[PDB]
């Protein structure tokens, strides 16, 4: 027999759909992400080994396309959590039920329209949030303030006052010149990005759509700098 | 606004002249290069002194590694504190304390988590108090999402623009580093909330809160050249599927 | 070259004299072409590095 | 590499420098292109041409040296740009490159009154063949 085709490049077939689940749960770096190929691959891929064939079975309940959420088999769950975090070779970094419940949703919205285009467009929502009664924030502000309010600090950090700072210029010139070779422009863009998808990342619960007009604003702080510059 | 200058010259007596014409072009285009060397210079700078003051403090350890634990109640406020005063000072060079009151509050649990703003403030019952989400600080340096510089830029021209092409121990990664900007700009981002309050009432910062919307007409009067960081402003996204 | 060059001649059905020069190649390990002045950035970025 | 042009200057870096393709140098040495055998073209000789049919160690050959005529040709079109930077806009070296064509005008009451290296009138090909 030929068993080339199945796995000859499981370097692509691993690279890829790993750089494509970090690029849903892990939200990782700007990319041009997009195989259809890649994503039978994906399937090709687990059909190779049970620490495989049980995500592929999850991810096979999604082709039910219902919204329900599946049963935790407990135990089971637990060990394909901890196969999870294995096959995405990650140092332990908190892998956790909520990200894959987001892939859950990423899944629900990828098979789940023809859209043979481009749906080139974030959908940000997720059905399988913990409800959808979908309560506002203004609620949650109260109900975080009671306790924030109960709450005694860990440390009563602060008497007096003090200033701290350094002097060693030439010290200062040297690390200078180690930081100079780095494309700050780009480097940082991507954290910033970072920054915007926390909100969501924060609010898996209940969600309330709304940011983005506020983002503009954020924006537009600019906008108002440049305003005050002018008068 | 071509401005091909025109010029002439003539000899004494008026014997007979000579005429030329020039064009801005180059002149606009190299002082523009000039003006963003020199500003990223300034930032440059700023941020090494900035790292370089953290520095100061005898961490034992990488940064990183103190917000993965979570034991620490000293390290933590300290960092935020030397954020705040660092911000302050930026706005008033001359100014270096708060007269005391100044506390902190870890939170620990996602029934204690708050959305968006992740730093908050209760400016007085009896006193300031504060209050901060090292696991969501912990999730906003999910540092694994960074990666190599894309090189992307939009409305180009010609060489018009890519003239420059022809126009001439902690001993430790660049990107990490880097990291420390997402702090920098969260501290900033709650200093404006906190400097509003300190010179407002409670509602109006409870609206700003609410929508960081209103503070365009506040926040005037108050940045007399103070620069602050948003130079590259197309902070910007998809619009049109916003779809209602 | 040539490869193209022979699946250029046959696709003439073609007897009449043809004045057709096709300079064009279609093989150019690419899905469409470029401008050039995407390589105009990119061969002067790399020369400004080398030394 | 880079189309067109073998060669490049890169004006002030400091100073000028220059960069040059020895891969496309040789290509154009793949000279088993030539070959003399040959016949000129003509027109109307019986007026223009019949009378012109009236009248008449290191020791290397030719073809070399008509090769050397190649490198000459192409420092020629590329000193033409140097020359026009030197003395004016990165403006104007944008243009000369994107295209050379309109560089004509700046090189009118520029030259030096006398010709360079193009003596023989016609240069060129089908054109109107362009069936874009």
């Amino acid at each position: 027999a030929q068993p080339s085709e199945e796995l000859i490049n499981m370097r692509r077939y691993r690279n890829a759909a790993r750089k494509l689940i970090h690029h849903y749960s892990l939200n990782s770096t700007s990319s041009t992400e997009y195989k259809i190929s890649d994503v039978v691959m994906t399937m090709i891929f687990l059909l190779r080994s049970e620490k495989y064939h049980s995500l592929f079975k999850l991810l096979e309940t999604t082709f039910d396309d219902y919204t329900c959420r599946p049963q935790m088999t407990q135990v089971q769950t637990d060990t394909l959590l901890d196969a999870v975090r294995s096959l995405l070779e990650m140092p332990s970094t908190t892998i956790d039920l909520t990200t894959v419940d987001i892939m859950r949703s990423s899944f629900a919205r990828c098979f789940n329209s023809p859209i043979m285009r481009y749906a080139k467009i974030v959908l940000l929502q997720n059905v399988a949030l913990q409800r959808d009664k979908r309560t506002t924030l203004e609620e949650l502000l109260i109900e975080r303030g009671e306790k924030i309010q109960m709450l005694q600090p860990q440390q009563y950090i602060n008497s007096g006052t003090e200033i701290p700072f350094c002097d060693d210029a030439e010290f200062l010139n040297r690390l200078l010149k180690h930081i100079d070779p780095y494309p700050l422009s780009r480097m940082y863009y991507n954290a910033a990005n970072t920054m915007f998808y926390t909100t969501m990342e924060n609010y898996a619960v209940s969600n309330c759509k709304f940011n983005i007009e506020d983002y503009n604003n954020i924006f537009k702080v600019m906008e108002n700098i440049r305003k005050h510059s002018n008068k | 606004k071509c401005n091909k200058v025109r010029t002439v010259t003539e000899i004494v007596n008026s014997d007979e002249k000579i005429q030329k014409t020039y064009e801005l072009a180059e002149f606009d285009l190299k002082n523009l290069s000039s003006l963003e060397s020199y500003e990223t210079l300034k930032i440059k700078l700023a941020l090494s002194k900035y790292m370089a003051m953290l520095s100061t403090l005898e961490m034992t350890q990488p940064l990183l590694e103190i917000f993965r634990n979570k034991a620490d109640t000293r390290q933590i406020a300290a960092v935020v504190f030397s954020t705040l005063a660092f911000i302050h000072n930026r706005f008033h060079p001359l100014v270096t304390n708060f007269t005391n009151k100044m506390e902190f509050v870890v939170t620990e649990t996602n029934d204690t988590s708050i959305p968006g703003e992740p730093i908050l403030f209760t400016e007085n019952e009896g006193v300031l108090l504060c209050s901060v989400d090292r696991p969501s600080i912990v999730k906003m340096l999910s540092r694994e999402f960074d990666t190599e510089a894309l090189v992307n830029f939009e409305n180009d021209n010609c060489n018009v623009r890519i003239a420059k092409t022809f126009g001439a121990d902690f001993s430790i990664t660049e990107v990490e580093a880097t990291q420390y900007l997402t702090l920098l700009l969260t501290v900033e981002h709650a200093y404006l909330h906190y400097y509003i309050f300190k010179n407002y009432g409670v509602f109006e910062y409870c609206k700003s809160l609410t929508d960081h919307s209103l503070f365009t007409n506040k926040l005037r009067s108050t940045m007399s050249t103070k620069t602050s960081n948003l130079l590259l402003s197309k902070f910007k996204f998809t619009i049109e599927d916003f779809d209602k």
